[PDB]
């Protein structure tokens, strides 16, 4: 219960705030047949301060 | 009417804190007001002095010592008696509704024949007055000045209909407002400002009231006069036109909301600022000529107040106003 | 076409809202915050709903029956708008207001169920902690409450994401993209206009609503039967 | 039942006049401070009021032609005239109090107009209505 | 309870970056006063100065710095009685049309960046023939065109 995430700014990594982009996995489909890909996205993304 | 009060200390007391009035009409509701409080004053004597009669003179214990025994006379019925007190009353309330209708008649007639007529918009919650027509004698032009503003007032005559098509009520849109007048020569009121319309001395002069939102009312004390201004007056069958013979005198004169419209009721006030004739031209000229300017710099360019020394705007913060200073410095 | 559109605008403002933010919308003191910069988008939220006029300092500002209609509504926008700009209101690609147009990034003539997922995860991301799973609405401090979302049309919910109406926070267009709003507003009337499988909804509230009605009417009605069957004595 | 079955007549020929009387005033009188034209609201009103008190005084009548010289109308009666069986009347009943609570909740369902409500307070309400009328009439313990 | 004196929507400001000065006695106010600075690096002040000097006491604007740094501005008209000169950079203030009736007027601005960050605070000085007017504000980027931007991954 000491811990969270944010733990590894404990001077050994850089860790960016991550805004959630709620994105699903998409459908990919051919004639091997339909199936759920998730290698092109990212739910969590960097923002600028202007955001 | 046509007959003074009795004056002095009498008609003090029987004024009994009217204004004095600035109109004709003023002075003939003031005359009637003092002469009905006379006859009311006489009844009100004339039957307090019998209930005093009853707590002093018709006590039991003085009439037990006299010896008069454990009842009254227990009469009843005294009919020709009775007959009589009523038919006083009624003579009375006659030929006071005589005098009645006749004031009221010269009061409410719309026959004086108006050398300036000013459109007056009421709203939530403020006044706006607009010159509407003024005679030749006190337009700048010599001929007589209209006031009606083209463009704006055929976007109100454009607003009755098709917003892209609702027109619920009648065939016209909820939301119409071609029943305001717009004219070219406004003032308006301000939380920061109190309105004054600047009116000649000695003319006959009309009003045209109209609401933008809920029901007013335009109540000047010193003419001794209310009217309510509704919103689409024709739709009431209410008569949104009301004429003063003339004013008789110059000065500031306050004026205010007489009818619950809603949370700053009493924030609603305006001024009625009454001026020499020959300076009326100058103010109309002024603000014909040079419309960019505010109503304040045409009251400086007559020679008098900028603002209304009546009333000064309320403070409009809601803690500020707890030690009673709730007045703003207009200048 | 504009040009002649803020003279109505100017008109409007004038005989209205004065009293709470001046004549050269600048604010008064307590009585009604400055417009400054709000742009057409606030204005239409806030007339078209019919929020304002406000008759009343109360805890919140009330939805209520609009006192003007559409071009009344963009003529004031136009007026405000000369005064500083600020967001603006989201017009389709032949000029008028969106409606219908907004239901989703890949929305063609009918809702996309794709959306509608991606919707749903954002509107539980940010929407639903103060209006609720179903937008159905929520109370907060001191008398304020999240309405329900059933009212608003696509183009109100846009610029009252983009606005911040009185203690919403802004959803900027960099924060919350169109394409995220779009889904948003695509979740949104998914869940409004579709009806439950479930039968009768009960509101929607949740264990609230379902626990009221049994708990009362639903064992009421079994002690009534239980009456019909016994004795009384 | 005589003399208010015919005292009533007086108040509704009265506003029946001044219906009338009124109609025709502000249909006419194009009286400076006031807008010529028949108004529907007051003289609908007038017209329904005398019917009201025309209607109560016409069924008064209508029935006291039927009824006997009643002993309280006898202005020489004696106290063992009405020696017999009043009527029946309602010892206490908890009724009254559980339907004006219906109407109540009713009432605060039309406030918020929350459907639910209106619903459920109209079925209480004829519920507590129907209780009211079967009071001495429910069926005795059927063993 | 909530429409006591002190009420929630009473207490209320704009939605809006740019902070305000000035009360209601004050001769001149200035309301929402940012900094703007575009993505693409381009900066300025977007304000409004609305003049309601009682006296009819009407000003120029003589200058704007931000952190005593210059802004470009030209062609400010004086501010009589209740008017307002309405300053933004050029960009956006394009898309906002002058109107032709009431005392508005529009200007145009522009600053060399000395490398302010999004988000932070600056000072801002105006000074008008009056007197001097000092405000914190914000730095951000500009308002997009509403609808027509997405989310894009990369
Ligand atoms: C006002 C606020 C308070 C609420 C309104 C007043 C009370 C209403 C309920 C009275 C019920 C009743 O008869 O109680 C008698 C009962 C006493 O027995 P009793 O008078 O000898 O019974 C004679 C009859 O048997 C009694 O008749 P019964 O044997 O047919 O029993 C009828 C009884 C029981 O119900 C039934 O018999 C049918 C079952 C369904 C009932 C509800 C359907 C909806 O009906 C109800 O309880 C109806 C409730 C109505 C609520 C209205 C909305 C409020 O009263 C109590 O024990 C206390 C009553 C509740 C407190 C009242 C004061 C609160 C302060
Ligand atoms: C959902 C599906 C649920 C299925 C499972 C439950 C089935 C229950 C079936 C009904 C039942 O058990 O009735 C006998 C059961 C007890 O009867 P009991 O104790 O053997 O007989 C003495 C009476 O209860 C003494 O009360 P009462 O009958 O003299 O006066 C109350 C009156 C109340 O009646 C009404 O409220 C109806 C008035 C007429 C409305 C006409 C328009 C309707 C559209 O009648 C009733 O309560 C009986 C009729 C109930 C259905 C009325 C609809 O009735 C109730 O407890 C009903 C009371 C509440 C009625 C609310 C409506
Ligand atoms: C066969 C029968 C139908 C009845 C109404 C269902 C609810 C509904 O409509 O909700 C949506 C409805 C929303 O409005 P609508 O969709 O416009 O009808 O809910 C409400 O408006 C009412 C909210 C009620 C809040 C209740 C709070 C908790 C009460 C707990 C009571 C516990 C009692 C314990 C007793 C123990 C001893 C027995
Ligand atoms: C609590 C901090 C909120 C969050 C998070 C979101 N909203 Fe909200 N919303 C909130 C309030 C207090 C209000 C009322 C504003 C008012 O002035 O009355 C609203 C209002 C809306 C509306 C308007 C609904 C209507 O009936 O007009 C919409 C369409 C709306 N909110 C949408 C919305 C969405 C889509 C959100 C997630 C992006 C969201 N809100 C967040 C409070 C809060
Ligand atoms: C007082 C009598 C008001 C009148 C008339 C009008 N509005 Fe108003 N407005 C008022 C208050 C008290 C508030 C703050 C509370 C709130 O609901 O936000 C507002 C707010 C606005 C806003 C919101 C600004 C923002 O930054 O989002 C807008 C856009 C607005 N008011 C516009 C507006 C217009 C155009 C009006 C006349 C047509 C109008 N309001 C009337 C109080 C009062
Ligand atoms: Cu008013
Ligand atoms: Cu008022």
């Amino acid at each position: 219960l000491w811990t969270s995430g944010w733990t590894l700014v404990e001077n050994d990594v850089k860790v960016y705030l991550g805004r959630d982009t709620a994105a699903i996995a998409e459908s990919h489909t051919d004639a091997t047949g339909e199936h759920w890909s998730t290698t092109g996205v990212s739910r969590l993304v960097r923002m600028r301060p202007e955001d | 009417c046509e007959v003074a009060p009795p004056g002095g200390v009498l008609g003090d007391f029987l004024r009994m804190g009217w204004p004095d009035g600035i109109t004709p009409e003023a002075v003939a509701m003031g005359n009637f007001w003092s002469w009905v409080w006379v006859a009311a004053w006489i009844i009100g004597i004339i039957m307090w002095g019998l209930f005093l009669t009853a707590i002093f003179a018709w006590g039991a214990k003085r009439a037990e010592k006299r010896g008069e025994g454990e009842f009254p006379k227990q009469l009843q019925y005294n009919v020709p008696l009775e007959l009589v007190l009523t038919i006083v009353p009624i003579i009375i309330v006659m030929v006071l509704f005589f005098f009645t209708v006749q004031t009221q008649d010269k009061v409410t007639a719309l026959d004086k024949n108006p050398e300036v007529t000013v459109d007056v918009t009421a709203y939530q919650w403020n006044w706006k007055f607009g010159y509407s027509e003024i005679d030749g004698s006190l337009a700048p032009g010599g001929q007589d000045y209209q006031g009606s503003d083209p463009e704006r007032q055929a976007a109100a005559e454009a607003s009755k209909k098709d917003p892209s098509g609702d027109n619920p009520i009648h065939g016209n849109s909820k939301s119409d407002v071609s029943y305001l007048e717009f004219n070219r020569i406004e003032t308006l009121g301000t939380t920061d400002e109190i309105p004054v319309m600047v009116l000649p001395v000695n003319t006959p002069i009309e009003f045209n009231l109209a609401s933008a939102d809920v029901a007013h009312s335009f109540w000047v004390p010193e003419f001794l006069f209310k009217r309510d201004a509704y919103a689409h007056p024709e739709a009431n069958k209410s008569q949104r036109v009301f004429q003063i013979e003339e004013i008789t005198e110059e000065g500031a004169f306050v004026g205010r909301c007489a009818e619950m419209c809603g949370t700053y009721h009493a924030m609603m006030n305006f001024e009625l600022r009454v001026v020499d004739r020959d300076s009326f031209a100058e103010y109309i000229s002024f603000r014909d000529s040079n419309p960019d300017a505010t109503n304040a710099q045409a009251l400086e360019h007559i020679g008098q107040a900028p603002y209304a020394t009546s009333t000064s705007p309320f403070v409009s913060d809601r803690t500020a106003t707890r030690d009673g200073e709730n007045t703003q410095s207009n200048a | 076409d504009d040009q002649a559109l803020i003279s109505e605008g100017k008109d409007l403002y004038d005989v209205a809202c004065i009293t709470c933010h001046g004549v050269n919308l600048q604010g008064v003191e307590d009585r009604g915050p400055s417009l400054v910069g709000v742009g057409e988008g606030a204005v239409y939220f806030q007339v078209h709903s019919g929020r304002m006029p406000i008759l009343r300092n109360e805890a919140q500002a009330e939805r209520k029956a609009p006192r003007y209609t559409e071009a009344q509504t963009l003529a004031i926008a136009a007026y405000v708008a000369a005064n500083g700009g600020g967001p603006g209101l989201v017009y389709n690609e032949d000029g008028t207001l969106a409606m219908e147009e907004l239901r989703g990034e890949n929305y063609d003539g009918q809702i996309t169920s794709a959306d509608v997922a991606r919707g749903g995860d954002l509107f539980r991301l940010n929407c639903a902690s103060c209006h609720n799973f179903t937008g159905r609405g929520g109370a907060l401090s001191s008398g304020k409450y999240a309405p329900n979302l059933d009212a608003a049309n696509e183009q109100e919910i846009y610029q009252a994401m983009l606005t911040g109406p009185q203690n919403m926070p802004k959803f900027s267009d960099r924060q919350l993209s169109a394409d995220e709003k779009k889904d948003i507003i695509a979740f949104i009337k998914s869940t409004k206009e579709t009806p439950s499988p479930g039968g009768y909804s009960l509101g929607s509230l949740g264990p609230v609503a379902e626990g009221l009605f049994m708990w009362v009417f639903g064992i009421l009605v079994l002690v009534a039967a239980a009456m019909w069957i016994g004795s009384r004595s | 039942m005589k003399s208010s079955a015919k005292l009533m007549y007086g108040p509704t020929v009265f506003m029946a006049a001044m219906a009338v009387i009124y109609i025709f005033a502000t249909m006419h009188v194009s009286d400076g401070g006031s807008v010529k034209g028949v108004e529907w609201v007051g003289s609908v009103a007038l017209v329904l009021s005398a019917g009201l008190t025309l209607m109560l005084g016409v069924y008064l009548h209508f029935t006291e032609v039927r009824v006997d010289v009643l002993p309280e109308d006898w202005e020489e009666a004696e106290v063992a005239d009405k020696a017999g069986t009043l009527g029946f009347f309602s010892p206490s009943s908890i009724w009254p109090a559980a339907m004006s609570g219906a109407v109540g909740f009713l009432a605060f369902g039309v406030v918020y107009f929350h459907y639910w409500m209106i619903a459920v307070g109209l079925m209480l309400l004829i519920f507590t209505i129907t209780k009211l009328n079967l009071q001495y009439g429910v069926p005795k313990e059927k063993h | 309870c909530s429409a006591g004196q002190i009420t929630q929507t009473s207490s209320q400001v704009a939605a809006v970056d740019g902070n305000q000065a000035g009360s209601a006695n004050d001769p001149v106010l200035v309301r929402d006063v940012t900094v703007h600075l575009t993505t693409d690096g381009e900066a300025g002040v977007k304000f409004t100065a609305i003049n309601q000097d009682t006296s009819h006491t009407s000003h120029t604007l003589e200058s704007v710095t931000v952190d005593g740094e210059e802004v470009e501005l030209d062609d400010a008209e004086p501010i009589e009685r209740n008017c307002s000169l309405v300053a933004d950079i050029q960009s956006e203030l394009d898309l906002i049309e002058e109107p032709e009736v009431g005392c508005i007027q529009h200007v145009a601005t522009s600053l060399e960046n000395p490398g302010f960050a999004y988000g932070g605070v600056v000072p801002v000085e105006f000074v008008f023939d009056t007197g001097a007017i000092t405000i914190d504000a914000t730095v951000s980027a500009p308002v997009l065109e509403s609808g027509v931007e997405n989310r894009e991954v990369g």
